[PDB]
RNA sequence: CUGCAUGGCUGUCGUCAGCUCGUGUUGUGAAAUGUUGGGUUAAGUCCCGCAACGAGCGCAACCCUUAUCCUUUGUUGCCAG
RNA sequence: AAGGCGGCCCCCUGGACGAAGACUGACGCUCAGGUGCGAAAGCGUGGGGAGCAAACAGGAUUAGAUACCCUGGUAGUCCACGCCGUAAACGAUGUCGACUUGGAGGUUGUGCCCUUGAGGCGUGGCUUCCGGAGCUAACGCGUUAAGUCGACCGCCUGGGGA
RNA sequence: GGCGUAAAGCGCACGCAGGCGGUUUGUUAAGUCAGAUGUGAAAUCCCCGGGCUCAACCUGGGAACUGCAUCUGAUACUGG
């Protein structure tokens, strides 16, 4: 019931004496169709051993995210390390309007219909954590009333 | 250029010889090409049947060749009919009175030789090596090995660049001299090559 | 449970000098006598009397309780008051990822029982002799370390630490795990890690007796409850 | 013919004491820890300490031979009485 | 203010800080252009010239040695008055102001307690080190910010070419 | 968007023009805000429709033309 998406492997390298050896990393992102997502960064000599790391890690440390119907609340913002990231609202059936790291991070957020821009660096590791971070602190209308002790009706 | 037979040198200790007879210089490599010609022999014709070790002895000049196979069923087919045939040409090669007993092998999972032989088969009918190393390793560690190790070498998937790869599972002492290692290496004759498998069972220590 | 005399007299006040305290402490520091941080019995005793009382809910219905100090000086208090309310315990050296890796640590569990059993009631006698002193200082060693959880098959469900910064691995650990954390804070200590602030002295026998007496008693309270 | 398409086998650094993995943790990450430190050893040998706990290949031993003794059997070997 | 400033004495002189009060009453901040100051080296005129020392000379070293090493040694270094107007002129961090957990010092005032000793409790200026949140690509910065903000100015836009 | 180290803080300072400006009251109404009038050619773009067998296209009405001027008001903020 938590879909799982892998983003983007890599080959890394360590010289030793011997010489290169390689390895392989794996970025990967589960979520239930809703607020619950998750990622994880696994890394193995082989491809299939990083992957299921990945996985195993993301299915823990999930994290949730206060969505509306089937899109934001507010248009927010993120950023990690290289990655100021803009998200915003949109109306129904306009899609996923993301790059990258970021379509599947909120397909598996359960997101519909976002629009958003990936700006500085795309590194789908930080733009992916600069998304859970646009994410996790966007806000609901019943925090910020009970936040500010008022009605929902009283914020509008 | 590193590492001894394990077979070779636990032959002493834990392991025994595959021919166990006795001559003199004068009748020693004539009894060694006829026990060649026989394994030669018997390889080529149980070939589809999964033949680890034909073990030769030799007493009052009439030999006795003990087939460990694990399935005797296609090696006898009915009751003396392929057994006699191989029978008949085995004592026309060695020139003496031959007898033919079966071995059954338990456990064909836990065989260095079937374990190389169907990576070999396998190898041939164009699989992916890493996943037929991956059913030989899971299915030998659930058999109950202690250990295996296996290994192929040379032309993987059409590469022009020969590279080796081997999985380990458990531990594989291969300078324990009391260590029951069952060694054996099988070659794949591919359209790109010829593929080397080497394989490695620790099943543990003989205290003698 | 316990006055605030009664904290005074067994030195729960003391603390450690105005050179060594966190800021965060500020909150629970009275006043400062010699040079020395003085912390308020005041907010210590309805904070403590919160915690035995959380202490005797999850007592009450059985819940795994791990007491943890290796202060080499509360180590027996820690022990004898685990083995009053028959809970588990680390007086030596908390092993980095006890609770995260207990999958690991599990197998050494076994290998604790398993050498157990050898040797007092298998009667392990007739080994290679240099093997039989090698299994006793294993044996020893796994004994010293993890007979506090040997019993305990699966993970703690609340963790009482006698120092935070002492035993500050435990706190993440348990911060990972989701595992509420009761602790004695000092005023060298970090109080945003732990999810019942104890203050008080820490060092000291008297206070770290009357602590562990006052758990292993809401404890027992709650299990006869 | 191609060892620069390969298997197998062999040299070599080097019988040097090293090389790695699993889970955990740290770091955005490449990676790190473990494997480092105090001693010690022929040895990553062992002990203690330690966010590491464990494990594998190796470091050692298990093998052969020599060095002393015992028992058994004494020819084609032996000669004290 | 920066560059920079090191025996002692006198003369002239600028700035900083502290303590109580008194006074003026926003008189303030920044600054293109502009003006002024501005290490050493260098230039001009006039002196001076012990030591050091570019250049140069000789000796070694070296395959060579227009160098390092050695023995010498001239401008220069010094003084007066002018010019030049540059430095890794660096905290490689523009100036002014406000707020934001701490610790150990150094220096320089000053208040109080019986200074019952050179102590005890404070309150200002400047300064060094570590380090928390936060920030940062990381290194690291961290109440003297590279944190959170405001005002003004200067500058950047791939590497060479330059 | 940046300027410790990747390009980038003038060597430092004073300082004219310029930019900015503590707090209180009164007044002004310049900026600012609201409303009205005039204008902002038509076409074009957009909306709702109509017509060519449909569409392209043609076309009706509207909105819009984010602007400027004048007048009537408002006085929190900035300015005087
Ligand atoms: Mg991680
Ligand atoms: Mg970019
Ligand atoms: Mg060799
Ligand atoms: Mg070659
Ligand atoms: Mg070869
Ligand atoms: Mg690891
Ligand atoms: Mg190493
Ligand atoms: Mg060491
Ligand atoms: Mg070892
Ligand atoms: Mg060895
Ligand atoms: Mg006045
Ligand atoms: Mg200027
Ligand atoms: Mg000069
Ligand atoms: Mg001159
Ligand atoms: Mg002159
Ligand atoms: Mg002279
Ligand atoms: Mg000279
Ligand atoms: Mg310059
Ligand atoms: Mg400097
Ligand atoms: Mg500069
Ligand atoms: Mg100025
Ligand atoms: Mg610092
Ligand atoms: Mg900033
Ligand atoms: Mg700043
Ligand atoms: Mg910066
Ligand atoms: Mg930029
Ligand atoms: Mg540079
Ligand atoms: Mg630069
Ligand atoms: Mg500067
Ligand atoms: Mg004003
Ligand atoms: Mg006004
Ligand atoms: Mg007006
Ligand atoms: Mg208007
Ligand atoms: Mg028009
Ligand atoms: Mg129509
Ligand atoms: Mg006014």
């Amino acid at each position: 019931e938590l879909q799982e998406k892998l983003i983007a492997v890599n080959r890394v390298s360590k010289t030793v004496k011997g010489g290169r050896i390689f390895s392989f990393t794996a970025l990967t992102v589960v979520g239930d169709g809703n607020g619950r997502v998750g990622f994880g960064y696994g890394k193995a000599r082989e491809v299939p051993a990083a992957i299921q790391k990945a996985m195993e890690k993301a299915r823990r440390n999930m994290i949730n995210v206060a969505l509306n119907n089937g899109t934001l609340q507010h248009p927010v913002k993120g950023v990690h390390t290289g990655s100021r990231v803009f998200m915003q609202p949109a109306s129904e059936g306009t899609g996923i309007i993301a790059g990258g790291a970021m379509r599947a991070v909120l397909e598996v957020a359960g997101v519909h219909n976002v629009l958003a821009k990936a700006y500085g660096s795309t590194n789908p590791i930080n733009v992916v954590r600069a998304t859970i971070d646009g994410l996790e602190n966007m806000n609901s209308p019943e925090m910020v009333a009970a936040k500010r002790g008022k009605s929902v009706e009283e914020i509008l | 250029g590193q590492k001894v037979h394990p077979n070779g040198i636990r032959l002493g200790i834990v392991k025994p010889w595959n021919s166990t007879w006795f001559a003199n210089t004068k009748e020693f490599a004539d009894n060694l090409d006829s026990d060649f010609k026989v394994r030669q022999y018997l390889t080529k014709e149980l070939a589809k049947a999964s033949v680890s070790r034909i073990v030769i002895e030799r007493p009052a000049k009439s030999i006795r060749v003990t087939i460990h196979t694990a399935r005797p069923g296609i090696v006898i087919g009915k009751k003396g009919e392929d057994v006699e045939k191989l029978r008949k040409v085995v004592a026309d090669i060695a020139g003496v009175p031959a007898q033919i007993n079966i071995a059954e092998v338990r456990k064909p999972e836990l065989d260095a030789k079937l374990v190389a032989d169907s990576i070999t088969s396998q190898l041939e009918r164009r699989v992916m090596f890493r996943r037929a190393m991956k059913r030989a390793v899971q299915n030998a560690m659930r058999l109950g090995a202690k250990g295996i190790k296996v290994e192929v070498s040379g032309r993987l998937g059409g590469a022009e660049i020969a590279r080796t790869e081997w999985y380990r599972e458990g531990r594989v002492p291969l300078h324990t001299l009391r260590a029951d290692i069952d060694y054996n290496t099988s070659e794949a004759h591919t359209t790109y090559g010829v593929i080397g498998v080497k394989v490695w069972i620790f099943k543990g220590e003989i205290l003698g | 449970t316990v006055s605030m005399r009664d904290m005074l007299k067994a030195g729960v006040h003391f603390g450690h000098q105005t050179r060594y305290w966190n800021p965060k402490m500020k909150p629970f520091i009275f006043g400062a006598r010699n040079k020395v941080h003085i912390i308020n019995l005041e907010k210590t005793v309805p904070m403590f009397n919160e915690a035995l009382a959380e202490l005797n809910k999850i007592a009450s219905r059985k819940g795994k309780i791990l007491f943890v100090g290796t202060k080499r000086a509360a180590s027996e208090a820690v022990k004898d008051a685990a083995l009053s309310c028959d809970q588990f315990f680390v007086n030596h050296r908390w092993l980095g990822g006890m609770l995260t890796n207990w999958k690991t640590v599990r197998q050494s569990i076994k290998r604790l029982k398993d050498l157990e059993t050898q040797s007092q009631d298998g009667t392990f006698d007739k080994l290679t002799k240099k093997e039989a002193l090698m299994r006793t200082r294993e044996l020893e060693k796994l004994e010293n370390s993890l007979g506090g959880i040997k019993d305990m098959g699966g993970l703690p469900d609340a963790l009482f630490v006698i120092d935070a910064d002492h035993e500050h691995i435990a706190i993440k650990e348990a911060n990972n795990l989701g595992i509420p954390v009761f602790a004695i804070v000092d005023t060298n200590s970090d109080p945003d890690g732990v999810d019942f602030v104890i203050p008080g002295n820490d060092d000291a026998i008297r206070a770290v007796t009357l602590y562990l007496g006052a758990v292993a008693a809401t404890v027992r309270e709650g299990r006869s409850q």
